[PDB]
RNA sequence: UAUUAAUCUAGAGUGUGGUAGGGAGUUUUGGAAUUUCAUGUGGAGCGGUGAAAUGCGUAGAUAUAUGAAGGAACACCAGUGGCGAAGGCGAAAACUUAGGCCAUUACUGACGCUUAGGCUUGAAAGUGUGGGGAGCAAAUAGGAUUAGAUACCCUAGUAGUCCACACCGUAAACGAUAGAUACUAGCUGUCGGGGCGAUCCCCUCGGUAGUGAAGUUAACACAUUAAGUAUCUCGCCUGG
């Protein structure tokens, strides 16, 4: 796996991202690579452990220090994108946080939100049981 | 570094005479050495200097320091036995990298277009065709492998139609 | 719904159904427009000069 | 098409290349512009030094009236 | 000139490694000790005069980085003059 | 300037170098701000340029 | 996230090879030309404008050819051009020097972006100090014009435009567009570096152009050289 042009860390991997995505649902691509880290492929994960993020592969470099991450994009029946908007509510500078019973919704809370709290990166639903609250990153739909 | 200078003589005199100050002059250099002398030979001039119409154009070619051209240039200018004292330096338009060796047989591909001898010639003065060698790469590529995939997924190429049903 | 003979510059959402050939060479678009031609008239039986034809025909440009 | 980027001169020095040097002057002196010989841009700066240079040093008159 | 010789050969922790901070302070003060020479000879050269700024606002951040990254890397450096 | 012809020949290459001189001298016979001097040649490259293509 | 201990180079820096540039300070020389003067040639106009007049012209104007002196600016070169942070930079050379570009298994190791305060530079005009002052001309005079003209027209014309020291920091100092940044359809040019190699044409990346999809937008218009989805920071505004 050769792609003889490096990809690089823009300010933040939260911003880039959320940047990077919206960008593939609006310039109608199928392949797209980010960077990656723990955080990250956890979020990848949970978005497309939902039927929100498609096929991703991580690859690791050949110095086992370096590694980046390809995603393909949610596509459905007759060339229509699933990714309909995300908002990042968090912010490098602002750091918005929020407790358990003022967990936001998503728009009715039949999207997907993201909750990187003290236990681990889960989503709405099922953190709402735990009584647990935690930090809110970005709204997706 | 590298130094040239362009010296008009004064007047139309004889070549012993201009040898002559060409070499007092030369002797004006503070401490180099490694130089040359050669002649140009007797031209005109095509505007008048001060009251003549002839002179001889005369190159030094050396190499040396940058503090020790001040002496000749000033000593020249003073003189009133001189014309021009022209100097030019290594800061000029240049080139010599030394990958350029292998325009030698630019040198002469273009001399192989520019051939001919006869009136019946029908070759090409110009065809741009640059011959392909197939050696283009001037990149690093950025050798890279996997390590897992979740969840995979294989998507159906771009298909676009409506209207299942007209009959 | 509209069926066309597209080009490589059109948008392929304005026609419902999108066949990319040349149009700015002859045979091509009398072919594509033959082949067409009886793709409408095999609803009345008619005969067919293609469409399980091995054979072609040449008719150039004049 | 013109005889100085195809063949490669690459360096100019004061003499040694006079021919090429007047090939680059009109009958009144003026340095014709790219707009006829069609020479390259460095090419033609390169030359357009030298024969300033030249005229600084009396090969090529300054102006002929 | 701006020949580089010298310092190098003095300021480095090893023939292999020229990226060193004690490379880069050392051949940074010598190119300020030149360019003050410089404008001190042209005195109305106002580019000389940003460049010369800009380069000891350099050093000054390379010491301050070394200051509150590497104590030891600094302390012992004699060759560089402080103030 | 000069030029030179037998008899009549002359003419049309005098009737173009002469436009041609008092033309470049027209330049020369009121001032102008530099910029605005900078300016006039940009005009007259472009309407040059879009009269020869 | 923040404190901190310890690692790596994918950020950025310095090293190496190649490379462009009216970048910039100081210092020498040249060319047309303009003015003055000298020389011989000649006799009533020259100049200006719509027409005229002031003015210039037996003291030989104007012009012509040569020669001497003088100060400022560098014809084409010169461009959908280059270089800079901007102001701006264009005759030739010299020394000093600033930054950038391409490619790199070089090396420290997150040293970076941004920046209230502080510091530096900054067209032109203006002043103080000493020169220079060929034209060119603020104010002012005169002639002409005008219902009236302190203006557009013309003849003088001193500041200043030039230099050396210092202050002033102002302009539509504009891209009416703050900086740093990843990504986001294409096409026609255009300059440099690298490969290829007769350039011409091909490919990789840059800065400089135009066109143009999605999208943006009140519209004009924007568009990989954003005014786009966006992040960080400084400054700024809440009716004349």
């Amino acid at each position: 796996i050769t792609t003889t042009k490096p990809i690089k860390a823009h300010f933040d991997p939260v911003a880039d991202l959320l940047t990077k995505i919206n960008n593939a649902r609006k310039a109608k691509l199928m392949t797209v690579t980010t960077i990656a880290s723990k955080l990250k492929i956890a979020i990848l994960e949970i978005l497309v452990k939902e039927g929100y993020l498609a096929n991703f592969q991580v690859l690791e470099n050949k110095s086992k220090t370096k590694r980046i991450v390809t995603f393909n994009l949610k596509y459905t029946q007759r060339r229509i994108p699933s990714i309909n908007g995300v908002k990042q509510i968090s912010k490098p500078g602002l750091r918005i946080y929020r407790p358990f019973e003022k967990l936001p919704l998503v728009l009715n809370g039949l999207g997907i939100a993201i909750i990187s709290t003290s236990d681990g990166v889960m989503t709405d639903k099922v953190a709402r049981l735990k009584k647990i609250g935690g930090e809110i990153l970005a709204y997706v739909w | 570094m590298q130094y040239n200078i362009i010296l008009l003589v004064d007047g139309s005199l004889s070549l012993e005479q201009a040898n002559q100050v060409n070499e007092k002059q030369q002797q004006t250099l503070t401490n180099v050495e490694g130089l040359q002398t050669e002649y140009l030979g007797l031209k005109e001039l095509a505007y008048p200097i001060k009251k003549q119409l002839s002179a001889h154009y005369y190159r030094w070619k050396f190499s040396g320091d940058n503090q020790s051209t001040k002496d000749f240039k000033r000593t020249a200018n003073i003189n009133k036995q001189v014309l021009r004292e022209l100097i030019i330096n290594l800061e000029r338009e240049y080139g010599y990298l030394a990958s350029i060796n292998p325009k030698k047989q630019q040198l002469a591909l273009q001399k192989r277009a520019k051939y001919d001898e006869i009136i019946a010639r029908e070759n090409n003065p110009e065809n741009p065709d640059v011959p392909v060698t197939s050696g283009l790469a001037s990149t690093q590529p950025r050798l890279s492998r996997t390590e897992k995939a979740q969840k995979p997924k294989e998507e159906l190429w771009d298909v676009v139609q409506k209207m299942g049903n007209f009959d | 719904p509209v069926v066309a003979l597209c080009n490589t510059n059109t948008n392929p959402e304005l026609v419902d159904f999108i066949i990319p050939a040349n149009n700015h060479q002859p045979q091509s678009t009398c072919l594509l427009m033959n082949l067409l031609a009886d793709a409408v008239a095999e609803a009345k039986a008619m005969p067919t000069m293609f469409a399980y034809k091995p054979d072609e025909e040449i008719q150039i440009e004049i | 098409y013109c005889r100085f980027c195809a063949i490669g001169q690459l360096r100019i020095d004061l003499i040694d290349d006079l021919e090429a040097l007047k090939r680059f002057l009109s009958p009144y002196a003026k340095i014709n512009p790219r707009r006829i010989t069609g020479n390259c841009q460095m090419h033609q700066r390169h030359v357009a030094k030298a024969l300033k240079r030249a005229r600084y040093l009396a090969l090529v008159p300054f102006v002929k009236d | 000139q701006i020949d580089k010789n010298g310092i190098i050969k003095s300021a480095q922790l090893h023939d292999k490694d020229v990226g060193s901070i004690q490379v880069q302070v050392s051949l940074l003060t010598s190119q300020i000790k030149q360019l003050t020479d410089h404008l001190l000879a042209n005195k109305k050269d106002f580019i000389s005069k940003r460049g010369l700024y800009a380069k000891v606002s350099k050093r000054k951040r390379l010491l301050k980085y070394l200051k509150h990254n590497d104590l030891e890397a600094y302390r012992n450096l004699v060759k560089t003059l402080n103030l | 300037e000069v030029k030179n012809d037998d008899l009549e020949l002359a003419l049309k290459k005098f009737k173009r170098v002469s436009l041609e001189i008092r033309r470049l001298a027209q330049r020369h016979e009121y001032h102008l701000r530099k910029g605005m001097r900078l300016r006039e040649k940009r005009k007259i490259a472009q309407k040059k340029r879009r009269k020869f293509r």
